[PDB]
């Protein structure tokens, strides 16, 4: 079990359910195909969103059974992947295929180490196991799953094609309404997915009490469940507490047959938050919005994809709660909240980074005790490359680490520190203030990014409260200039042959940018996957020059492969907006592909603008495989409409503030939890635990206001209670 | 007969 | 002239009444102009649930509440529902089929007659024939304790901090949170004409709209996304339900005559401070009333009979005449000693020459539109 889900299982239990998953029913021998539009064990759900990458992965390299050889065997098993998640899910109006696009600078920055290390540190290994096989079959690369690559093409022609099929077999699909979002649009599949959710608030139609679910491996879901402010949310993911259980009769391999999954529900999660963050005599209204805002913030601080992580901060799923002890006597001392719908109050930030760099030095000490006697306990029971750790003349728990922490990770003379320091803080609060935006409001900047690879200390942040942060947003890196800047030469075969003259020949302008090798730094980490990899930093003037230089020697499949998409709708013939969209977009008028419609909430539960489709599609047409394998039939258009798909943009900046109208489902905790939560009381057997629990979803009720003392219905309604009691 | 009745809304003549 | 009256306490036949139908909209502004077809007065509801216990006080801003309403000319004009139902007959072309054209609240105060005695319900109203049509406007007060200011006041003041002037997707926070402190102003009002009937009697009455619940259709019938708000004392014991009985019997026939589908209502202490906020349906108004006070219950089906042999009377003893150039009659109705008496203004009454040749009924342009038709 990974520690953020030790953590959460811990802290927050009662927002962890299993899924019921409806086996097939069986009858004169003949296998029953399961009945898509019956009544969901695990209740009514309105909106899916599938982070495909969640699902991609698991695919390609699976650890119950050896990989697929083919590709077209990873798409099949993609099909039935989708297909049991749907099938377990069952949304009922809106589905969303969220596929990681050209993301900004900022993660290109880790994909890019990420990339190095995964083909550098996968090829010593390959070449010992080669050698060891010599002195006496070639892996598929990872690298495969990245904007640009044929293979995200074929899987964007499989996603489209499945749908299509589903939408026009199944009878449970007629008002479903599916939204394709491929590599071939920019963001990454939680940013989508984010920017979707945000537009359909804004929808003065919108249904407050939508219930939404999330499908995906990253631990940020939860943060980003609670960034959306809908309180009918959860996350279905793979059950890891089976897992742990996993290692080791027949049942244990049937669950490997079929693997169990999880719903973390964001309501029970609300409930427990709403203990956790109470902080008596402010000296302004406490909201519990803008607590959970400010939560969410302090999360991304302790960890995130853009910035690396204050050497105090050592891991996330704690130090969370460091942040929330300090933030709980910093607040009642300050006149806002920290946060205000994804903008930074700067004093209060500094208030709390001053407060952390306080204790700074003392958690310093304390993580050099404990790891001593972790160290005892584990006695008692028993450059230019290579791997350095700079960390170790730094020494953290002794006096004067400052000024060799500096010295030693940045190679500067102690004359120059200040310099340095005032620049690195800057440059990090820029982060933090980029990144809440990026999970607010949007991409703030597509081009920024971090220009170190080490964070200040906690004691260096101060003199920023006056900082005038601005961001100029630009445009997306195109595919090729994305692969251009995350892929080593050894991965060079992704891209065309053209560009990949620059990745290894030492004439090139930009061979400086893609060293074999390059130097480690562990940074204090024991083990060797998670050390800092000292890549040079990509100069996007030079790169940007030098692939417009390959451009014009493409073909034209590479060069319409270089081309920004946009997602995609499709819908059954019986659903409601058919005939509208059909005749508003198919006429004759329409044909220019000049017209949009631009539908709102109320009629199928689904708002945004449609216009003609542009991958070709046509009425009274034909749906092809592309998959050569299967036998999976051709299709028939006159059962499906599909359309280009964008949202509404937003009329201004959203507020995260919980709508009108909003009815909350049954509550969860009863008075012993949130008294466990708030006054900080303290009581393998989990796995079983999580079995009994079920939480109720969806609106509880028709009014949004609870009974009250002093109310009409609410004085009968305790009469009752009072009556039943006694 | 006529306690059990609720005041309700007929449909009535329109135009358009 | 004719004279006639009627007692309160006959009932009628009539139970159903037609399905209301909104036919236009205006804005009234805080100095007394009628905006066509514009919603610049209309509110839209926004009240979180969690916002119920921050212990808001409906008692603040009463020394700087701007009341314009005691300061207009004509407190009681129906101009802008004449210029409302005008800009429809343009629209169509065809005079507007209906009996009575006239006010929710006159309605509202002539059913109530049945309830209610004199002394609480003040009833004393002009009836002019015109065009084969019932125009009715109530005479104001004409008058020109703190605890009944405050109480006037607090109403006011929790439409003010439960609503928003544009809808929550378009408003910003500071708005939001700068609420709290907004002047409180009473005569700036938003009114709905909406087109109904019962029994025989086809009614047009123009209703000051509170808010929008959920959202707005843009050249749609808007009814169903209306919401009436309330504020009441809080209800402490079996006394204090009853009396509450009674006002939410008077809302009840308030919104039933028009067609809005919620009431929502903030019950405030004795500090005015308000203690909850509840809501209730239109339609299951009169059921709630019979499972808790039978005797308010059956109210309901009365008053809805003696309003249909209201309506059904006014129209026997007043004789219309269909030419708009036919003369003009006059009436005066008052309840009183448990009746209602219609009696004509004579031409040697001193109003007579403001109803008939004036613009104290009907203004002179719907008046010369009608006639041009
Ligand atoms: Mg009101």
């Amino acid at each position: 079990v990974p520690s953020f889900f030790r953590w959460l299982s811990r802290k927050y239990p009662k927002i962890i359910s299993p899924v019921l998953e409806e086996q097939p029913q069986i009858v004169d021998g003949v296998i029953l195909p399961l009945d898509y539009s019956a009544s969901n064990p695990n209740g009514e759900l309105d909106n899916l969103y599938l982070d495909m990458n969640g699902i991609v992965h698991p695919c390609s390299h699976p650890e119950n059974k050896p990989p697929p050889e083919t590709e077209d065997e990873m798409l099949l098993a993609v099909f039935e992947y989708t297909n049991r998640v749907l099938n377990m899910a069952r949304p009922r109006k809106v589905l969303v295929m969220a596929v990681d696009g050209v993301a900004p600078r900022a993660k290109m920055n880790q994909q890019r180490a990420r990339r190095f290390r995964s083909a550098r540190d996968a090829q010593i290994e390959n070449e010992a196991r080669e050698e060891i096989m010599r002195q006496r079959k070639k892996t598929w690369d990872s690298n495969a799953i990245t904007p640009g690559t044929p293979f995200m093409d074929k899987l964007a022609a499989a996603l489209r094609y499945w749908t299509a099929f589903k939408l026009a077999t199944d009878p449970g699909w007629k008002n479903l309404q599916v939204i394709i979002s491929d590599a071939t649009v920019p963001g990454e599949g939680e940013h989508k997915i984010m920017n979707f959710i945000r537009s359909q608030r804004a929808d003065p139609e919108y249904n407050p009490n939508t219930t939404h679910c999330i499908y995906g491996l990253d631990a940020d879901l939860i943060f980003l469940g609670l960034a959306t402010h809908e309180p009918h949310f959860k996350i279905l993911r793979e059950d890891v507490f089976a897992q742990d259980n996993r290692k080791r009769k027949q049942f244990l391999q049937k669950q490997n047959s079929e693997q169990p999954f999880l719903w973390l529900h964001i309501n029970v999660l609300r409930e427990y938050l709403s203990a956790e963050l109470w902080v008596p005599g402010l000296p302004f209204t406490f909201d519990l919005e803008r607590a959970i805002d400010d939560w969410v913030f302090m999360c991304f601080f302790c960890g995130n994809d853009f910035l690396p992580h204050l050497p105090c901060l050592d891991v996330r799923e704690n130090s969370i709660d460091i942040l929330l002890d300090i933030w709980k006597v910093v607040l009642p001392k300050l006149k806002t909240y920290m946060t205000c719908d994804g903008v930074l109050n700067l004093p209060s930030v500094e208030t709390l980074l001053q407060h952390l760099g306080s204790r700074e030095g003392d958690i310093f000490k304390t993580r050099h005790i404990q790891e001593a006697r972790k160290k005892e306990a584990f006695e008692r029971r028993k450059p230019k490359n290579g791997v350095f750790d700079t960390d170790e003349f730094v020494k953290l728990f002794e006096p004067g680490y400052h000024e060799r922490y500096y010295t030693a990770k940045f190679h500067v003379t102690p004359q120059d520190i200040e310099q340095l320091r005032k620049d690195m803080v800057k440059c990090y609060i820029e982060g933090v203030a980029w990144v809440l935006m990026y999970y607010y409001q949007g991409c703030a900047s597509w081009n920024w990014f971090y220009p170190y690879h080490y964070a200040p200390l906690a004691t260096d942040f101060h003199g920023f409260s006056h900082l005038e942060i601005k961001f100029e947003e630009g445009t997306p890196f195109l595919p090729y200039e994305q692969l251009m800047s995350v892929l080593p030469a050894a991965s060079g075969h992704a891209l065309p042959k053209i560009f990949r003259s620059l990745m290894s020949e030492p004439d090139s302008e930009i061979i400086d940018f893609y060293p074999e090798e390059f130097p480690i730094d562990m940074n204090g980490k024991k083990m060797s996957w998670q050390g800092i990899a000292l890549l040079p930093f990509i100069d996007q003037d030079r790169l940007l020059t030098a692939v417009r230089a390959q451009y014009p020697l493409l073909s034209d499949a590479e060069r319409a492969r270089n081309i920004r998409g946009e997602p995609v709708l499709l819908i059954s013939n019986k659903n409601a907006n058919y005939e509208r969209f059909s005749k508003k977009l198919y006429s004759k008028e329409n044909n220019n592909n000049n017209v949009v419609v631009k539908f709102q909430h109320f009629k199928s539960g689904l708002s945004g603008i449609v216009s003609k489709d542009v991958e070709g599609f046509e009425l009274n047409g034909k749906i092809v495989c592309p998959i050569q394998g299967g036998s999976l039939p051709n299709l028939s258009t006159t059962l499906i409409l599909k359309m280009s798909y964008r949202l509404i943009p937003l009329p201004s900046r959203n507020k995260s503030i919980i709508l009108n109208g909003f009815i909350p489902s049954e509550p969860v905790l009863t008075a012993y939890d949130l008294d466990s939560i708030m006054y900080k009381y303290n009581n393998w057997n989990f796995g079983n635990d999580l079995k009994q629990n079920i939480v109720p979803v969806g609106p509880k009720g028709i009014t949004q206001y609870k009974p009250r003392t002093g109310g009409y219905r609410a004085f009968f309604y305790f009469a009752e209670l009072s009556r039943n009691n006694v | 007969d006529e306690d059990n009745i609720i005041p309700t809304y007929e449909v009535g003549d329109g135009d358009d | 002239g004719v004279s006639a009256n009627l007692f309160v306490k006959q009932r009628g036949s009539t139970t159903a009444l037609k399905q209301p139908k909104e036919i236009g909209f205006y804005s009234r502004t805080k100095d007394e102009e009628y905006l066509i077809s514009d919603d610049t007065n209309l509110n839209y509801y926004y009240l979180p649930d969690a916002e119920l216990d921050r212990k808001l006080d409906l008692s603040s801003g009463f020394q700087k509440f701007k009341d314009y309403y005691k300061d207009f000319e004509d407190r009681c004009s129906l101009r802008g529902l004449l210029e409302t139902i005008e800009s429809s007959e343009r629209h169509k072309g065809k005079k507007i089929n209906a009996d009575i054209i006239t006010f929710r609240g006159i309605a509202r105060k002539l059913i109530s007659c049945a309830f209610d005695s004199p002394s609480f319900n003040t009833v004393d109203l002009r009836i002019v024939s015109f065009n084969g049509q019932l125009f009715i406007k109530e005479v104001p007060e004409a008058v020109n304790n703190i605890n009944q200011d405050l109480n006037v006041f607090t109403g006011y003041k929790f439409e003010t901090l439960a609503t928003l002037s544009n809808p929550l997707q378009y408003t910003p926070r500071e708005v939001i949170e700068k609420r709290t402190k907004r002047i409180v102003s009473h005569g700036d009002e938003y009114i709905s004409v909406v087109r109904t009937g019962v029994g025989n009697c086809k009614l047009i009455l123009g209703a000051e709209v509170d808010c929008i619940f959920d959202f707005k259709e843009n050249g749609r019938d808007n009814l169903k996304h209306y919401a009436e708000l309330k504020c009441t004392q809080q209800v402490a014991n079996i006394s204090d339900t009853h009396k509450f009985e009674r006002k939410l019997f008077r809302t009840w026939l308030q919104c039933f005559l028009v067609g809005i589908p919620r009431i929502i209502y903030g019950f405030k202490d004795d500090h005015y401070v308000l203690k909850t906020v509840e809501e209730f349906s239109t339609e299951e108004v009169p059921v709630l009333l019979k499972n808790n006070n039978p005797q308010v219950g059956s109210a309901c089906l009365e008053a809805i009979k003696w309003y249909g042999l209201l309506t059904e009377w006014l129209l026997k003893m007043i004789p219309r005449d269909e030419d708009p150039h036919s003369q003009i009659r006059a009436f005066k109705l008052v309840f009183e000693n448990n009746h209602l008496r219609l009696s004509e203004i004579e031409e040697s009454d001193e109003e007579y020459s403001g109803l008939i040749d004036g613009e104290h009924i009907l203004s002179n342009g719907f008046k010369e539109w009608r006639k041009s038709l």
